């Protein structure tokens, strides 16, 4: 999701996230990861 | 993916990958040198030049050997008792039948143009592969043809175009040069393999190909090669599995050491059981194999081709002398027996030496009377028995009716061949069963279901009424020539049988049949009375007993009325058949011969010709008798045999109601599709209105929708605004939904052929009457109904389809979420680029641009070739193409060329990574569609990855370009 | 992984060799014990030492001819497993001969 | 679980790369997809299963020509009779086994008889002890094919 944001936020506009979920099928948020 | 030279090259590459060693020999004698190199490796001998020329000309290549002699050298005369230079007598083989994998195989192509590939088996060719073009149909390719001596050893042909693929045994007979003996190949589940590459990936296993050529090639006593059907070949090695697998596990003489094969009628039980028996004789521990068949299960055919095999015993005789001759003597390890010999064995003896030997059985279509008797002594006697049963109608535990079942004898299932496979693969024909309620005077009695008045009212107010029977018979004698194509002169015609129940009833039938024969000359004098002939003796609706041919069952009402039938038979035939269980058996067999070539054209039998009789020379059966499951299936299996293009379905005229019985007896076997693949709805329902109360909806009533679509929208030019679009679409979807179910009916296509009439056209009267089962009443009431012309049928679906693309990308109103799209409804009668390119050569003497422009907008799945076909014919000249297939290959060559150009053009204009683009495109091509999944789509977008905004452009934009590109070149090769 | 776990596999393979070969002799079925008990020993290290740490088996042989007089300690342990299992299958075969051959009469 | 994440760590995509849960003997899928062009395996020892037979496994499709079944504690070759049903004409199988076959009882004697009775076995290769985690013996590598040469070359 970043080829800009070393840290993140929950602004992922949840009409969107299905399109990587149709490609990777794992979306927590931008800010629910082990770096965070 | 169509150039047949490259199809041949891919075949070469696949067979080199499977293990066929490809050699290159373009001379006659080096073939023999290869044969010498193979056979000396196989048998371990060494020839000099003298021994090799002597072995060639004296045993291999006697030049006057016929093709039947070439085949005789394969299966019998393949071991030469050969003499060397030191004059020692050795065995010389050709094909090692013991270990099939020993035989080395090679492939070549002939000399000398045409594209054929030959398979050498130890250097000897048996299999020729012909590759005809895609424009050439396979039946048309077969009717074309069907030196040197080595290419006259062939045993099997496979002809294919890539799309379809068939195989057939090598025959030179001209009646055997008809197409109907060519077969397709299926898998174990009887699902067809039609394409070429899967045919090579299944049939061309070395073990499979050698097994078919050796252990499944029928070489009879009349030099006539046959090849078994694939389900037979699958089911035979199920048996040869089960014998050894039950023997090593030592579970013999038990129902789990049973096991049944369920093959429907039309499975070659004369042939299949015999071939499995001959393969079962070759097992080492197995010594005696019992071929248990009823004399109802026997005919002249088991006495015809088995003359060297089993002569003068294959019939239901009383003597166990032919039994005990095989019970003592070796080298005849098959014991062909009947239920009469078996009953003599089970009543006279319980002290055989064979009890502590290995015992194998074969059963055939067993009922519950004789087979319910034989097992009671079979469990009593035998120590190590193996019982296997062929049946088409099983004695289920579901309709067991108190007694011995298939699961009680055989238990577990070995292999199935349902009826709907043979329906699906045209080995049988569909039916015509609508109930004949022509007389309501006996209304609740001609529809009677309770047991009471069916038999206990054996009287002239329920079932013995002669004036009922002869008005019924006048209805037969009006439709006698009509239902058998005979009112049209030009057809050969067919005959009919009669299902009756008892004996005095049959006397009252047959003498009054003779009364109407007299009144066919007195009152009519134009209906020529054909010789009605009955056969029945005495028995002996749920149990079919064989009417035995002894006088210990008949009376003067049975035997002497049959002697009146003899003296009226010999009034016309003057034959030489006696009255015992032999001369009347031979009378029965000559009678079955005379019905086989349609001499006698009305037959009246109580309960025979059911489990064993086969004739494609009969299309109609008249039934006034109740029947249940197995009798229903066997009686309906009397008109189902395929004969030619004319005989297409079998008429059953039921006078007792058995339609619900037919529904529930075929529901025993198949699917909810299968209840309306064949039959079971009346035609006037969908045309003129009914109602299914499962949901209580408008079950129209087709002509209402016809007239509404005629008046409200006469043309797509009348369709301009959006509500005018929806009002056409919402009703035309219901139009095609009714039409899909109507296309299963005969009367719909009858009406379609009546849409192509001329005035008054006595050809379209006379030829159309008795080749579509039509009278003048059809000429009236089907002319009252009308259909729009086929140009209107094209532009209705084009008006549907351009609106369907108008719903694509809109996505941009009346509601369209309530409007259901119909993809499988436009699947009816596509134009699949064959009908286009046939008209491309047929348009002479361009101005055909509007024709192709109309036809290309009719079918979804072809319209992006709209920009391919027209731009073809504006660019190229059809004068250079000699025929249809040449212009086909030129069109697809142009298509692949412009595909490879525009594929580079679409990537250059959008700045992709070229390798990811070239991977994704030809992945989607062989993948037949396009997707969003996988990382390679982002790797071919390829430069940015959101970080929104917004990345639909370019992502779904390039995606919409790519899916139109896939629609532009779906169903074509190129790279 | 106890001694009883290995004894169950040797038990079932003994029942195989008596059953599916249908041998009715003491000596040939003791050769079948030589077949089955040798084929039922484990092969992992810890799966051998778990049986050695379990009950039933001891360390010491009776026949030192089962010992390779070398560094092959796991061969010695496997031979002790083999010896204990062959004794238990002496008793088990003297049970299962008259237990099974009376049963197969049909 | 660890297998379904193992290939997921190695940059492999999402679409096809499945692992199904269950007995490969009694519960195979996909039957209908397809005769494969390559298989690999490593069967565990002592994977015993009910025969021979209480279940319907006598009459299954992968055991159509071969011979009598595989017993309980010697359930290695049930995987390899499962193998050459799921293989095409083209490719080849590469399976591993215990070394200690002489004939392995009156059941596996005819199993080995059947396997060499055609050219199903192409090669066999023995290995080097230990070269594992406490075995201490070596193992076999059978390379099977429906593909002639034909001599049973034994490159151990």
């Amino acid at each position: 999701i970043e080829a800009d944001d070393i840290k993140d936020d929950a602004i992922k506009t949840k009409g969107y996230f299905i399109y990587p979920s149709q490609l990777f099928c794992n979306v927590a948020a931008k800010a629910n990861t082990n770096d965070r | 993916y169509q150039s047949e030279s490259d199809l041949e090259r891919e075949l070469i590459q696949d067979l080199r990958n499977q293990g066929y060693e490809f050699i290159s020999v373009k001379s006659q004698s080096a073939m023999l040198a290869n044969v010498r190199e193979q056979l000396q490796n196989l048998n371990g001998v060494v020839f000099n030049d003298s021994e090799w020329r002597r072995f060639t000309e004296q045993y291999l290549d006697n030049p006057s050997d016929g093709i039947l002699d070439k085949t005789r050298k394969i299966h019998i005369d393949y071991i030469c008792d050969f003499i060397f230079d030191d004059e020692r007598l050795e065995n010389i083989y050709l094909i090692d039948k013991k270990n099939l994998m020993r035989n080395k195989v090679q492939i070549i192509q002939q000399f000398e143009n045409r594209y054929d590939v030959t398979i050498l088996v130890n250097g000897l060719p048996l299999v020729q592969i012909e590759l005809k073009k895609r424009g050439v149909a396979i039946r048309e390719a077969f009717n074309q043809i069907h030196e040197n001596s080595l290419f006259k050893y062939l045993q099997l042909f496979v002809i294919s175009n890539g799309t379809d693929t068939r195989y057939f045994a090598n025959t030179t007979k001209r009646d055997k040069n008809s197409f109907d003996f060519t077969m397709n190949w299926a898998k174990s589940d009887n699902t067809l393999i039609k394409d070429l590459k899967d045919f090579t990936a299944t049939c061309f296993q070395k073990h499979t190909l050698l097994n078919v050529l050796v252990n499944y090639s029928v070489f009879d006593s009349s030099q006539t090669l046959l090849v078994m059907r694939p389900y037979q070949i699958a089911a035979t090695e199920r048996i040869l599995w089960k014998i050894k697998s039950s023997f090593t596990a030592k579970n013999w003489s038990k129902p789990e050491s049973g096991g049944y094969i369920w093959h429907t009628t039309g499975s070659g039980k004369t042939l299949t059981s015999f071939k499995a028996a001959r393969l079962a004789t070759e097992l080492d521990f197995i010594d005696k194999v019992f071929f248990v068949v009823d004399r109802k299960d026997l005919d002249y055919q088991t006495m015809k081709e088995y003359q060297r095999f089993s002569p003068d015993s294959v019939n239901g005789s009383e003597n166990t002398a032919g039994l005990k001759r095989n019970l003592d003597k070796d080298d005849n390890k098959i014991i062909v027996t009947t239920i009469q010999k078996l009953n003599n064995l089970m009543k006279a003896e319980s002290d055989l030496p064979v009890y502590n030997q290995q015992v194998v059985f074969i059963f055939d279509e067993c009922h519950r009377s004789q087979f319910g008797e034989a097992q009671k002594n079979l469990k009593k006697k035998f120590k190590r028995y193996y019982q296997f049963g062929f049946t088409g109608t099983p004695i289920f535990p579901e309709n067991a009716l108190g007694s011995e079942t298939t699961a009680s004898v055989f238990g577990r299932e070995l292999h199935s061949y349902v009826i709907t496979d043979a329906i699906r693969d045209e080995k049988v024909l569909k039916f015509k069963v609508d109930y004949n309620d022509v007389r309501p005077q006996f209304k609740s009695l001609e529809t009677e279901t309770d047991e009471k008045k069916l038999s206990a009212a054996e009287n002239q107010q329920a079932f013995l009424h002669p004036m009922r029977i002869q008005e019924i018979t006048q209805y037969i004698l009006n439709n006698f020539r009509q239902k058998t194509h005979r009112t049209f002169p030009g057809s050969k015609g067919f005959n009919a049988m009669l299902a009756v129940s008892s004996v005095d009833a049959a006397k009252a039938y047959y003498a009054t049949f003779k009364r109407l024969q007299e009144e066919a000359a007195n009152k009519s004098a134009t209906y020529k009375p054909l010789r009605i002939a009955t056969i029945f003796s005495f028995a002996a609706i749920g149990e079919i007993s064989d009417e035995t041919f002894d006088t210990s069952a008949m009376d003067s009402s049975a035997k002497e009325f049959l002697d009146a039938a003899i003296r009226e038979y010999n009034s016309h035939f003057k034959t030489n058949f006696s009255t015992d269980s032999n001369g009347f058996q031979n009378y029965y067999r000559d009678l079955a011969q005379r019905v086989k070539n349609q001499d006698i054209d009305l037959l009246i039998v109580v309960g025979m010709f059911l489990t064993g009789f086969d004739a494609p020379t009969l299309n109609t059966l008249f039934v006034d008798k109740n029947l249940r499951y197995h009798g229903l299936m066997q009686a309906f299996s009397r008109t189902n045999r395929i004969y030619d293009a004319t005989k297409t379905f079998g008429n059953i005229v039921t006078f007792r109601d058995l339609e619900r019985s037919t529904i529930d007896a075929i529901t025993l076997f198949g699917d909810k599709n299968t209840k309306n693949v064949v039959l079971e709805k009346s035609y006037t329902e969908y045309m003129e209105g009914f109602t299914d109360a499962a949901t209580g909806e408008a079950k129209r009533g087709f002509m209402t929708v016809v007239s509404e679509l005629e008046q409200r929208f006469p043309d797509p030019t009348s369709i301009e605004s959006e509500k005018e679009k929806k009002d056409f679409v919402k009703l035309f979807g219901e139009y095609l939904r009714a039409e899909n179910i109507l296309q299963n009916y005969d009367e719909f296509a009858t009406l379609k052929a009546l849409q192509q009439i001329d005035l008054s056209d006595p050809v379209a009267v006379e030829k159309f009457k008795a080749e579509h089962y039509v009278d003048d009443e059809k000429f009236a009431e089907l002319q009252t109904i009308r259909l729009p012309a086929d140009r209107k049928i094209q532009d209705y679906r084009s008006a549907y389809n351009d609106i369907r693309d108008w719903q694509r990308r809109e996505k941009e109103t009346t509601d369209w979420d309530d409007v259901v799209f119909e993809v499988d409804l436009l699947k009816s009668q596509e134009i699949n680029l064959d009908y286009i390119l046939g008209l491309i050569f047929e348009h002479n003497r361009g101005e055909m641009i509007e024709e192709v422009k109309r036809l290309i907008r009719s079918s979804l799945g072809n319209r992006a070739k709209e920009g391919l076909v027209v731009d073809f014919i504006q660019q190229t000249n059809l004068d250079d193409l000699p025929d249809k297939a040449s212009i086909i290959d030129a069109f697809f060559t142009f298509a692949q060329r412009e595909q490879q150009r525009e594929a580079e053009a679409l990537i250059k204009e959008e700045n992709l990574n070229e390798d990811a683009a070239k991977r994704y495109i030809r992945t989607s091509l062989k993948r037949e569609y396009a997707t969003e999944n996988g990382t390679e789509l982002n790797e071919t977008l390829p430069k940015l990855s959101p970080l929104n905004p917004q990345y639909k452009t370019k992502k779904q934009a390039v995606f919409q370009k790519i899916v139109s590109f896939i629609e532009k070149f779906k169903g074509v090769g190129g790279k | 992984m106890t001694y009883n776990n290995v004894f169950d596999h040797a038990y079932e393979m003994l029942k195989e060799n008596i059953r599916y070969d249908d041998i009715r002799d003491t000596d040939d079925l003791h050769d079948a014990i030589h077949m089955a008990a040798d084929n039922a020993v484990p092969h992992y290290y810890a799966d051998i030492f778990s049986v050695m740490a379990s009950e039933g088996i001891d360390l010491e042989f009776e026949d030192s001819g089962l010992m390779p007089d070398t560094k092959d300690v796991i061969r010695i342990l496997q031979a002790r497993i083999y010896e204990q299992l062959t004794i238990d299958l002496w008793e088990d075969a003297e049970d299962l001969l008259n237990e099974y051959l009376e049963e197969v009469e049909e | 679980n660890l297998a379904r994440m193992n290939m997921f760590l190695h940059n492999i995509n999402y679409d096809k790369f499945d692992i199904k849960l269950g007995n490969t003997l009694t519960e195979p899928h996909f039957r209908d997809e397809k005769p494969f062009d390559a298989i690999v395996s490593n069967p565990p020892y002592s994977v015993k299963w009910i025969g021979s037979d209480d279940p319907t496994l006598i009459n299954d499709e992968r055991f159509a020509p071969a011979g009598v079944l595989a017993p309980k504690s010697k359930a290695d070759f049930a995987f390899v009779l499962h193998a050459l049903n799921y293989l095409s004409a083209k490719g080849r199988a590469a399976i591993v086994c215990f070394p200690g076959i002489f004939y392995r009882g009156g059941a596996e004697q005819k199993i080995r008889q059947y396997l060499v009775d055609n050219n199903y076995v192409e090669t066999v290769i023995s290995l080097a002890p230990n070269l594992f985690f406490g075995t201490t013996i070596a193992v076999n590598i059978l390379v099977l094919s429906k593909h002639k040469t034909d001599t049973n070359v034994q490159f151990i």
